[PDB]
């Protein structure tokens, strides 16, 4: 299959979290939320992530309650059955930008921006692909590449033609912690955030993994030594034959 | 497959000096490559015994060849379970690797063949 | 319970093997044995002697197939490249 | 070893002694891992990012 | 007589796990069986516990699983353990089957044991497919579609059998809700099939690497294999632990993280790894009916072995040509799976077909020919008349 | 030797359903056994088929059941069969238990047989209650509530066990979804429990109405009891059909056709007819804890029977005082179940208490006291030393 | 297979009973018998006599119980009517 169709293979960047002993960089996760809220959130939903899940991971109980209350959600109708709204609460899920699919495609040349809750896991490459796709938008398609109106070229996406334009540009976000919001510094962040969104069990999982592998390893070694001991009698056993008269 | 069959094909080869000079070497090498002699076993000890014919044979085997065979088999299992090979001098030397059970097998086979034939013999008036 | 069909295995005392006579076995208690050694010094050069015998029945086939795959995989990579696009059109449909 | 003969005196470890020890382990072992793990990831954890705030 | 011996219940145990006469020489390959037993338990248990959070509904399906993934405490461990357990179930099963071919476990008086085993193999592949559908991700829906459609190949009633399975005009709510029920049911049938497998094993005992009678030297299953099975049990767990905690989705497919969509089959659609060699075979025949018949044949041809094996000795330990060709078979199986993974492109198609040939040829031509040749080789190599 | 005898699988079938030596004199009460086997199948088959349409989700639960009634072809036949099959299961189970209780089947070497049977009773009641919750009707919800709360009686960990089961602050979605999950699982355990009941039966064979040994005159199970069993099978189906087709809801409660509601327990709440006697025993004790201890005790007390029956002969066929007191127990049991359907009002409360006393007093006082007297009575009535 | 405990029932040929001698049974093929009559004329006035003996053992207990229920059942009815709103207020709390 022609490489243009397979897509350019995403390179292996050094993620602070790649490693059996490594946790996510919650500092980066936090900045990630911001890059999402100011740039990505205008076209992408995060339907599977409930507000409360940020508490104790990237922000504080107050900070989340505050981000949540800025949105209205449907509440139980009043005395006479009149539908009324309500400010968001921790038990809620991050609201999407479009009320339905038809409306999402209307605002996107006919295309549909996938919900980014499991994007890192729904693609080969994961962090490396998401990150590479974000940063690798060449200012101009290679020679001979005729592009469909309203489309954009990006070598990493399969077929090279992608409906999403480029959105990350230097200094477009003002990082709270004073970090230079360069177009790549951001990509690194949102990606990390999107990774936690898809794999929240992360840190907790690798920790249990360490307990498990240690214990089972010991049980394995111990078991070999025990087996040999029990089998010793049979292993060393000797036979002598004397043909009966 | 029957030994009456194996012994048929085999002898024919063993008789015509053309096939003989060409196959016997391959066969000798095939056998030394098999590795059973290295476990103190004769080929006949390898014959799968879970059938009437073999069962018939083994019973008809003279007491001494039987006790001997018994030992050889046990020895094989002990060695195999220890993952070693018997000390080189205990290996069955090709001259000992005799088809001791075979005659009994063939006898039993043909005996069965007949019983089988006489059970379905047609009549012609 | 009624009687069932004869098998090729009994149970302790009547396993159904040949009458054994003459074979004598000796064994020792695991308690009275060297706290698990044998590994290294005596059975280290003994280990891996197996799969040094067998490794050919395994290697030759592996080689034959891994070679066949690789070779065939490169021809794929070529056909769909710029260079082979002329030959690709030949053998495709 | 003479360390076994003082503690258990040539008798295998008892099933009650096993369980009892099994509990101790659970807590001891866990805290050890949790600590090594948190320390190794210092600066990345929420506890650490929460302080810089 | 001892209680374990006299008691109605305990005795069944005593004669299967405690006093059961084993051949002193059975190696670690004989440990595959207990491992498959463990897989069944793990699968069954992790499954029942997830069922407590799952929703058969086509709408709630994928989300309920994601609910198990996020909201259920230790949920992810249950899912990653079920999911990776299935893959390990197949790895160990193939090995158990391989041990069978190599050591000629299929012949001798153990035929019925083999035949029951094959049934289990068919039942498991079915069970796993049904389960894979419950996630209802892209790979789920399309796999559900393609596989139920295998039956449209049946001459007349064919399309009826299909819309009957679906319970509609296409794979929909009825199909998922029913496939969940079926997925719950079959495992118990498998357990049932496992006892029969054990019953047949129990009359003739297990075999050994030499391929000869073990009756001359046995050692009780207990205080030997109970401890030896334990070595491989722990290892089995360790290696699974590694995937479940440090590499949970390596054995899976990414598309199964995008909900199913009836109007779009991903260009990257690819079967689960353990189904590939079979998928590869069907793909090699350029006709609908034949592709499916040839595929089922690829599974059923396993039944033909106790007859094509012309050898007079059991197992490959002392056969040279056998060992070699046996290994030509194993790798050819791997190459076949490797093929199913690639696209339908020029160098690969012809390869798939040749490999398919080899596969079937091993059972119907190679084994019967080589076994005959080796029989004579054995005779003329020591006979002087 | 014949095949039905020599084959590993048919020999089992043979020694259980074909060649099995039966006592020539066993009456029709011995037909209840196979009836229960049939019941287990009817429940299991009907259930799995209905499961393909069921949704355990609390918001969808009740409606999926109606979807079965209204949209699924023969869905109503499936539902009415399952529901009524559930009641018949108990009408028969009770008879099966009674026959044994009468003929002293719980005695001699058959205790383990009886003890296994008691477990199956506890398990069946459990399975049944799990399934009743799945409709999520008013009775469902409140049955779910009260019963799980039975455990809040346990002193320290109480409430914890309860909220653990619920999986929430109260009976909600988590509860109904894990309850379906478990309602599917237990039946298969019951099935296993049955095979043990059978193994325990098979070593001593059935008893007989005379209560003496049947070794002198045996007749094979096949072509006698296979056909005798057929008579009751049909008779059984005939009456179950009368209910399923002409009176499907007579054995039920109307409140269950109203969707469950957490804020209103209907003033018409009444347990399923087969649970009433036990419900009654619990209501008869004005203490929360003692109420549940006594109720559970009323079930466990059946294990006591092989020790309190001091008689030197088995069965009630020849005991005047026992036959009398047996029926006093039977009717008392019915009265108990009647008090249960009644209100907690003046004459009924005291009645319930007097009967509860009788119930327990039967196994603990009457039987031992009576049988001792009969032993002596049997002696002096013919001894002239 | 291994042995099992001694039960109180064997199988055909060794059922585990006492040695029988002197008992001779005779029987005729169901084929040589009248096309299933019995009931009416021979076994019609023989039946129900097998619940004429037992009848008193069931009936009395059933009697004692039905009376007890019906009786106290009427008392409930009375208590919860005007006629007994006084008796009720007395025997209630
Ligand atoms: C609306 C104008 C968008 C903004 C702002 C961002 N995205 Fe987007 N995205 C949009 C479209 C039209 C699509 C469809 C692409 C297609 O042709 O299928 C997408 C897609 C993505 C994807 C999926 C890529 C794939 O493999 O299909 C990703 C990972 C993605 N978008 C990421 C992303 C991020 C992190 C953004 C904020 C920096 C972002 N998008 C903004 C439209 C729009
Ligand atoms: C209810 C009992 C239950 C049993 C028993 C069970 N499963 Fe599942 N299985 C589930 C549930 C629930 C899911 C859906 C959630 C999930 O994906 O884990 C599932 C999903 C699966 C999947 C999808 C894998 C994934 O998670 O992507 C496979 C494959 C599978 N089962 C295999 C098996 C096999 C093989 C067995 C063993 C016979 C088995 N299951 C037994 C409940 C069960
Ligand atoms: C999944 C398989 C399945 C099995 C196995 C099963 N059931 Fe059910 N059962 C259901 C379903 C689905 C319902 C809900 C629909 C209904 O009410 O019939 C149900 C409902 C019930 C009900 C509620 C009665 C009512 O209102 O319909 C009872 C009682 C019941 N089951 C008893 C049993 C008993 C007793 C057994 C076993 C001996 C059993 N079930 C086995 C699936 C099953
Ligand atoms: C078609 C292949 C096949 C399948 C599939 C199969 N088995 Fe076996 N099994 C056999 C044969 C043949 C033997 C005898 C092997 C021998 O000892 O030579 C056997 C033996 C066993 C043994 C004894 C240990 C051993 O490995 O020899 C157990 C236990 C067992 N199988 C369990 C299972 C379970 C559990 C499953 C599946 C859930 C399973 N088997 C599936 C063919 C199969
Ligand atoms: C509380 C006890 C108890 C319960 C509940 C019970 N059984 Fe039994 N069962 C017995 C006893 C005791 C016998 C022996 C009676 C005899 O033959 O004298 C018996 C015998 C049998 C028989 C032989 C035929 C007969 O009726 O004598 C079968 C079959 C049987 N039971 C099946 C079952 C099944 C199936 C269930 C339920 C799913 C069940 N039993 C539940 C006590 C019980
Ligand atoms: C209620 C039960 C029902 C209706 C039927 C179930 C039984 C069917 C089987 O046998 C057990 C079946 C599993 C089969 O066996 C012949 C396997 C080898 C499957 C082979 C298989 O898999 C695929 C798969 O997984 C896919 O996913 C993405 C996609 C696929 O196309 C691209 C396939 C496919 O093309 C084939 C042949
Ligand atoms: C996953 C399994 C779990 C959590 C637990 C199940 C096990 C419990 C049982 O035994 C198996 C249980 C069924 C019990 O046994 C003592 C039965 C006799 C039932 C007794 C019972 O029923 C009622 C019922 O049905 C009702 O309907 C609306 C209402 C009820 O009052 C309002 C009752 C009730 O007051 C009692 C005591």
């Amino acid at each position: 299959m022609t490489a243009a169709e397979h897509g350019l293979h995403a390179p292996a960047y050094a993620w602070s979290h790649n490693g059996p002993f490594e946790t996510f960089d919650h500092a980066s996760i936090r900045r990630g939320y911001q890059v999402y809220r100011e740039v990505c959130a205008a076209c992408h939903s995060l339907d599977r992530v409930a507000w409360r899940t940020l508490v104790g991971v990237s922000h504080t109980n107050e900070e989340v309650r505050n981000m949540a209350e800025e949105f209205e959600y449907d509440d139980e109708p009043d005395e006479q059955g009149n539908p009324k709204k309500r400010p968001g609460k921790l038990s809620d899920y991050i609201p999407g930008p479009y009320p339905n699919e038809q409306a999402a495609r209307a605002a996107n040349q006919g295309a549909l921006p996938p919900d980014l809750s499991l994007i890192v896991k729904a693609r080969h490459g994961g962090c490396d692909y998401i990150f590479s796709l974000l940063t690798g938008y060449p200012d101009e398609p290679p020679a001979g590449v005729a592009l469909p109106p309203g489309s954009n070229y990006n070598p990493y996406f399969p077929g090279g033609s992608i409906a999403m334009a480029r959105v990350l540009f230097d200094d477009m976000v003002e990082y709270e912690d004073g970090t230079p919001a360069t177009t790549s510094q951001m990509a690194k962040d949102v990606t990390t955030f999107l990774n936690w969104c898809a794999e929240p069990e992360h840190d907790e999982r690798k920790r249990l993994g360490l307990k498990t592998v240690i214990i089972l390893s010991s049980l394995y070694l111990l078991s070999i030594w025990v087996k040999k001991f029990k089998w010793a009698g049979i292993k060393t056993r000797k036979f002598v034959f004397n043909p009966p008269k | 497959q029957s030994f009456t069959s194996i012994a048929r094909i085999g002898d024919y080869i063993l008789k015509s000096p053309v096939l003989s000079k060409l196959c016997v070497p391959v066969a000798n090498q095939f056998i030394n490559l098999a590795g059973y002699k290295k476990l103190g076993l004769k080929f006949d000890d390898l014959i799968a015994e879970e059938n009437p014919i073999m069962q018939t044979a083994l019973r008809r085997l003279p007491e001494d060849e039987s006790y001997a065979r018994a030992y050889r088999i046990i020895r094989a299992h002990q060695t195999e379970l220890t993952h070693h090979l018997l000390p080189r001098n205990e290996w069955i030397k090709a001259q000992e690797d005799v088809p001791y059970l075979l005659p009994y097998i063939l006898e039993a086979e043909a005996a069965a063949k007949e019983k089988d034939e006489l059970d379905n013999i047609e009549v012609s008036k | 319970g009624p009687p069932s069909g004869k098998t090729y295995m009994g149970w302790w005392g009547h396993m159904g093997g040949p009458k054994q006579k003459g074979i004598t076995s000796y064994a020792v208690s695991p308690y009275a044995q060297k706290p698990l050694q044998g590994i290294f010094h005596n059975a280290v050069f003994n280990s891996f002697r197996r799969f040094k015998s067998q490794f050919l029945y395994v290697l030759i086939p592996a080689g034959i197939y891994w070679y066949w795959w690789k070779n065939g995989n490169e021809y794929n990579e070529f056909l769909y490249s710029k260079a082979g696009r002329e030959e690709l059109e030949r053998v495709n449909v | 070893s003479s360390l076994y003969k003082t503690f258990f005196k040539r008798n295998a470890v008892f099933v009650g002694t096993i369980f009892a020890g099994a509990f101790v382990f659970q807590t001891v072992f866990d805290t050890a891992i949790t600590s090594w793990y948190e320390n190794h990831n210092k600066g990345k954890l929420w506890k650490d990012v929460k302080a810089k705030i | 007589m001892a209680f374990r011996k006299s008691n109605v219940y305990l005795s069944l145990v005593n004669s299967y796990i405690i006093d059961s006469p084993q051949p002193s020489s059975i190696n670690y390959w004989w440990n595959m069986g207990s491992l498959l037993g463990l897989c069944l338990v793990i699968q069954i248990v992790t499954g029942i516990f997830m069922a407590m959070h799952y929703s058969s509904n086509i709408e709630l399906a994928f989300s309920s699983v994601e609910h198990i993934m996020r909201d259920v405490h230790n949920g992810y461990i249950l899912r990653y353990l079920h999911a990776n357990g299935a893959s390990f179930f197949f790895m160990v099963m193939f090995m158990h089957m391989a041990k069978g071919l190599y050591y000629g476990s299929y012949r001798s008086p153990r035929v019925t044991l083999w035949n029951v085993g094959v049934i289990i193999f068919t039942l498991t592949i079915a069970t796993a497919f049904l389960g894979y559908c419950c996630v209802y991700g892209q790979m789920s829906h399309w796999g559900a579609t393609v596989i139920t459609n295998l039956f449209s190949a049946i001459p007349f009633v064919g399309n009826d059998i299909v819309s009957w399975l679906w319970g509609g005009f296409s794979v929909s709510n009825p199909t998922i809700q029913r496939f969940f029920a079926l997925h719950y049911l079959v495992p118990f049938i498998i357990a049932a099939m496992v006892i029969m497998h054990l019953m047949a094993l129990h009359i003739h005992g297990s075999s050994n690497p030499l391929g000869i009678t073990g009756n001359l030297d046995r050692i009780p299953m207990h205080s030997y294999f109970i401890f030896k099975d334990l070595v491989t049990v722990f290892l089995f767990m360790l290696i699974l632990a590694l995937f479940v905690f440090y590499s949970p989705n390596t054995l899976g497919h990414p598309d199964n993280y995008i909900p199913g969509n009836p109007l779009v089959t991903p260009a990257s659609i690819v079967p689960e790894w353990y189904l590939l060699p079979f998928y590869a075979i069907l793909r090699s025949i350029p006709d609908k009916l034949l592709g499916v018949i040839t595929m089922f044949a690829a599974i059923l041809v396993l039944l033909v072995l106790p007859f094509t094996d012309r050898s007079v000795v059991r197992g490959n330990t002392f056969k040279v040509l056998s060992k070699f060709f046996f290994f030509i078979f194993v790798f050819n199986f791997v190459l076949l799976g490797q093929i199913g993974a690639c696209h339908v492109e020029v160098p690969y198609v012809l390869m798939g077909q040749i490999a398919t040939f080899i596969y079937f040829a091993y059972f119907l031509i190679i084994v019967p020919v080589i076994s005959t040749i080796e029989n004579v080789l054995f005779y003329i190599g020591r006979v002087n008349k």
